[PDB]
RNA sequence: UCCCCCGUGCCCAUAGCGGCGUGGAACCACCCGUUCCCAUUCCGAACACGGAAGUGAAACGCGCCAGCGCCGAUGGUACUGGGCGGGCGACCGCCUGGGAGAGUAGGUCGGUGCGGGGGA
RNA sequence: GGUCGCCUCCUAAAAGGUAACGGAGGCGCCCAAAGGUCCCCUCAGGCGGGACGGAAAUCCGCCGGAGAGCGCAAGGGUAG
RNA sequence: GUAGAGCACUGAUAGGGCUAGGGGGCCCACCAGCCUACCAAACCCUGUCAAACUCCGAAGGGUCCCAGGUGGAGCCUGGG
């Protein structure tokens, strides 16, 4: 719902030895602040996992400063696929954007005609204060057939809200399957 | 205007068909047409003239029903 | 197949490969995805032959996607002909694949069943392999 | 040049002796040319003409 | 994007500009007519003698002559001869010529 | 800057009525007449025979001004174009001279045709101007008869100052536009 | 000496697009006419002269905000000059100065220099 | 068998230069206007309108910084 | 103007939305219904590839000024 991760500082000391050490380097920052930071890769692990770009991080100090926090882009490590660098948004009143998950919910016709669902977004951008940062949002796709296809205007979106992105950008839609039927006449031309 | 290629355009007058002396600036003298702009099945009214039907379809053409309806 | 339909040049320089790969490092479509470990030069028969094994494998369901499409021309020149007088000529094409690169991912199907279409997937291609999972840190970018 | 595009020497008038010499084309334009060229000669300007090269 | 009017000052504008020599600059509303004499390194004004400022009315063309010739003076008690003449976006005729045969006969040089 | 009746009608008549429609505050504004250019694009004496300004002489007669020529833009194999051969005819009618024209056209010209049945109304322009064409040539008796020949006729666009097709209409229609609908 | 307009540069979109308002007192624009000088491959559209009834609607001047455009760090990574290393090979990694592009946080509806005019 | 001189781009590793029977293309002309200058105009294109007349003949409207054009190949350049 | 990186231009490109055209319906076959688990331009989104694509861009290299630099350095005229 809102997660608490320990947290220390980054003066200068080379990141390559911090990350080798097992502690993630990292930064915090707003619009009157910026902080080099450090954290901990085994816990980051812990919480990003549950967290993501979705929920609250509360980023506590050496100092014993709470921070409300979002992250905002991680860096990985291509050959590896691991975590190099976080940045931190601590957040202020202002209704900071921010991307929200999307629930599918009832199953669609094309689902029960052997479709798939093509589920494109699994967030959304949205302007909305801190005060009231939103989690589930409906998104009712029960009735959609094959080839079929919901957008984003139409959608729930929780009162106090900003459809911070395209109306008609297009969130989910419903493909056919994989016929090995294809795989015949797929060969001919 | 570059003189020396256009129509001296004197005052005249394009006496019409009925009534109508559309008085005007003329590139001759005197022109003249026949038809004009007050009298038109289009300026005034629908207009009746001659148009009021062509075949009349059906039972206007009348005397219908002769048995006991 | 896999032919581009159509191209600026025909005949395509060779090329290094240095280092580690540039882009497709994350999921973004299906819920697996198939991750390359060792540079390549994956083929249009390869391409081809790992993916129509997975659609054999759960036989109508599934969504393949597949995320390397090969452009460059593979060259070579004819046999009992000697060094020089020409560049080879083209058979087949390929997608150069850095180590990390994603090449498969398929959404929708049981958690085993995926996992063993892109495990079989991965016996049809030339190298190392990884498969995984749709991820935070995925979503994260 | 080629044989549609002739060479040609200018002429000349104001004392008759060759001082230029250039190109044109007898198939666009088949008369005879036509440049003002001041002489190293006359040391006057003068309107010339041609003959072939 | 662009309208025919100010292609014809740049244009008008730049070559004149190449050459070094001062610069007569002529500006002309319908109701009055200003010109200025510019340095254009440092970009500074030498002189300007205006229609307006002159107070002069009593035809346009020929209020602008006297201007002219107003602009030679208060610049040959300066030093200036050497000025190359600036036509804006505007044919050399009439109103602008008469700028120019005033600043002429009034003894600068161009 | 002429004594003409449209002219003092669009004053004396037409200038108000739309102040009381479209409820205007300042005076410029208010919809205004601009140009008629009149394209006669004959196409038919490209590397066709001379004859071209021989309506060209007629098209005067309308106007009364000179029309001046238009040229091949590109070459069509379909057309036979070359890159410069003349198709075409273009007047430009500003000031006096282009309200006289309608206040021949408007009240003279246009029942004189044949089968005449108003004018299309659809095809206003989006900004505020209108257009169409006609193919019968001698529509003003200023062309008179015994100049015959090959009939041909012209497109022609009106323009103006309006800034929407709907007060447009209000304008074309008060100076005496028949609309077919 | 602050303010406002007009001219004209310098800077090179943080200046622009679009939007809302706006100013005719003076300047400026539209504007009045087509006799004259000048002009239209047709037209006083432009360019041109002669003026001054109207009007700031257009254009323009000045204000407003971030829909677009645009500028856009810090942290980190890529690559890398120099120097080394372990692999049978493919390729990887280490010290050392250098260090992006993308992207994030954000910035912006300008800043100005001489001349002229006009009210503090 | 192919090639042999000149031009454009790439190879060429951010000055120049750089090989191969390396990947690609052009030249052996043309113009008394396509040259000089002084003057004026601004494109390709897209949407609406347009008697013939169309995907494109000529026309009108907003739209547009250069994606058109600049004799021919390509590159750089180019509407200030 | 390279490595990198990027997609603003010339092109490639896989899925999705939109959507001219085209095809299968089929209503019907005079014009017209506009319906399409089929194809598909231009465009929008996600996501990518390029020696002859670059909105960007390193380290580096070139070179001129200043300073260090007395070296089997350097510079000019000549003989082998
Ligand atoms: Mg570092
Ligand atoms: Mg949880
Ligand atoms: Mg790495
Ligand atoms: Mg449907
Ligand atoms: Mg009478
Ligand atoms: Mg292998
Ligand atoms: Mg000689
Ligand atoms: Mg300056
Ligand atoms: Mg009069
Ligand atoms: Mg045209
Ligand atoms: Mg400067
Ligand atoms: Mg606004
Ligand atoms: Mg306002
Ligand atoms: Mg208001
Ligand atoms: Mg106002
Ligand atoms: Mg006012
Ligand atoms: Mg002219
Ligand atoms: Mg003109
Ligand atoms: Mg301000
Ligand atoms: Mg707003
Ligand atoms: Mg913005
Ligand atoms: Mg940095
Ligand atoms: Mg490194
Ligand atoms: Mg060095
Ligand atoms: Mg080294
Ligand atoms: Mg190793
Ligand atoms: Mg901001
Ligand atoms: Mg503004
Ligand atoms: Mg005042
Ligand atoms: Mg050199
Ligand atoms: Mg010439
Ligand atoms: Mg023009
Ligand atoms: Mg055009
Ligand atoms: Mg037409
Ligand atoms: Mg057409
Ligand atoms: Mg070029
Ligand atoms: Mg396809
Ligand atoms: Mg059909
Ligand atoms: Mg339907
Ligand atoms: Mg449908
Ligand atoms: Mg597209
Ligand atoms: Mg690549
Ligand atoms: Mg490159
Ligand atoms: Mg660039
Ligand atoms: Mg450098
Ligand atoms: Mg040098
Ligand atoms: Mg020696
Ligand atoms: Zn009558
Ligand atoms: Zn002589």
């Amino acid at each position: 719902m809102e997660y608490r991760l320990k947290a220390y500082y980054r003066e200068g000391e080379k990141p390559s030895a911090l990350r080798r050490a097992g502690k993630l380097p990292g930064v915090m920052y707003n619009r009157h602040l910026n902080r080099k930071v450090y954290v901990d890769l085994v816990e980051f692990d812990k919480v990003f996992r549950q967290a993501s770009i979705h929920h609250v991080i509360v980023l506590e100090l050496p100092d014993g400063q709470s921070l409300p926090t979002l992250v905002r882009q991680v860096n990985l490590d291509k050959r590896r696929r691991r975590p190099e660098h976080v940045d931190f948004f601590v957040l202020s009143d202002e209704p900071v954007e921010m991307y929200v998950p999307l629930r599918f919910v009832g199953t669609p016709a094309g689902v029960r005609a052997g479709g798939v669902l093509q589920e494109i977004h699994r967030d959304i951008l949205v302007k909305v204060s801190p005060r009231n940062i939103p989690e589930f949002i409906e998104v009712d796709v029960s009735g959609l057939e094959i080839g079929d296809s919901l957008h984003a205007s139409d959608l729930k979106l929780p009162p106090g809200v900003e459809l911070a992105v395209s109306p008609e950008e297009t969130i989910a839609a419903v493909v056919p399957p994989e016929d090995v039927e294809k795989l015949a006449e797929e060969a001919a031309a | 205007m570059k003189e020396g290629i256009h129509p001296k355009l004197v005052p005249a007058r394009i006496i019409c068909g009925c009534g109508n002396v559309i008085e005007t600036y003329s590139t001759k003298p005197e022109i003249y047409v026949e038809v004009c702009s007050k009298c038109h099945p289009f300026y005034t009214g629908q207009q009746r003239f001659v148009d009021t039907e062509g075949r009349v379809e059906r039972f206007q053409r009348r005397y219908g029903d002769s048995y006991r309806k | 197949m896999l032919m581009p339909r159509r191209m600026k040049y025909r005949k395509q320089q060779r090329g290094r490969l240095k280092g580690a790969t540039k882009g497709g490092d994350y999921v973004a479509f299906g819920d697996f995805g198939l991750v390359a470990l060792e540079p390549a030069w994956i083929t249009a028969q390869q391409i081809e032959a790992a993916r129509v094994a997975m659609v054999r494998h759960f036989r109508r369901g599934g969504k393949i996607f597949i995320r390397i499409f090969p452009d460059k021309p593979y060259t070579k020149k004819p046999l009992e002909v000697r060094m020089g007088k020409g560049k080879g000529n083209v058979e087949g094409y390929v997608a150069v694949v850095k180590p990390g690169r994603v090449m498969f991912e398929v959404a929708g199907v049981t958690e085993e069943q995926a996992m063993e279409a892109l495990r079989i997937a991965g016996h049809k291609l030339p190298i190392k392999t990884k498969i995984v999972r749709r991820d935070a840190y995925d979503e994260a970018q | 040049a080629s044989e549609v595009r002739i060479k040609l020497l200018l002429e000349c008038t104001e004392c008759k002796r060759r001082n230029y010499a250039t190109e044109k084309n007898k198939r666009n334009t088949p008369n005879k040319l036509e440049l003002r060229k001041y002489c190293p000669w006359c040391r006057k300007h003068t309107v010339h003409r041609e003959v072939k090269i | 994007r662009l309208t025919a009017y100010e292609r014809r000052k740049f244009r008008v504008r730049n070559r004149i500009k190449r050459t070094g020599r001062l610069r007569l600059s002529v500006f002309r509303s319908l109701k009055h007519i200003y010109a200025q004499i510019i340095d254009d390194e440092k970009g500074v004004t030498l002189v300007s003698a205006s229609s307006l400022a002159l107070k002069l009315k009593g035809n346009k063309t020929e209020v602008a002559r006297q201007v002219g010739r107003a602009l030679a003076e208060k610049a040959l008690a300066l030093g200036i001869k050497q000025v190359a003449f600036d036509r804006g976006p505007y044919k050399y005729h009439g109103r602008v010529k008469a700028l120019a045969e005033g600043a002429r006969e009034g003894g600068l040089e161009f | 800057p002429l004594d003409l009746a449209l002219k003092r009608k669009y004053y004396e008549e037409v200038r108000p009525e739309l102040i009381r429609r479209f409820g205007y505050q300042n005076v410029w504004e208010v919809p205004r007449l601009e140009k008629v250019v009149i394209n006669q694009g004959l196409g038919e004496a490209k590397e066709d025979a001379r004859i071209l300004e021989k309506a060209a002489q007629e098209l005067a007669l309308i106007t009364g001004q000179k029309p001046a020529v238009t040229r091949a833009k590109k070459s069509i194999s379909n057309f036979k174009l070359r890159k410069g051969m003349p198709i075409g005819l273009r007047v430009t009618l500003r000031r006096d001279r282009m309200w006289i024209f309608l206040e021949k056209l408007l009240n003279v010209a246009l029942p004189r045709i044949r089968d005449f049945r108003g004018l299309n109304p659809n095809s206003f322009d989006g900004r505020g101007n209108y257009n169409l064409g006609l193919r019968e040539q001698l529509i003003f008796p200023e062309i008179t008869y015994d100049m015959v020949d090959a009939l041909r006729g012209m497109d022609i666009a009106v323009v103006t100052t309006a800034e929407t097709d709907e007060e447009a209409r209000a304008l074309l229609e008060l100076l005496g536009f028949p609309f077919r609908k």
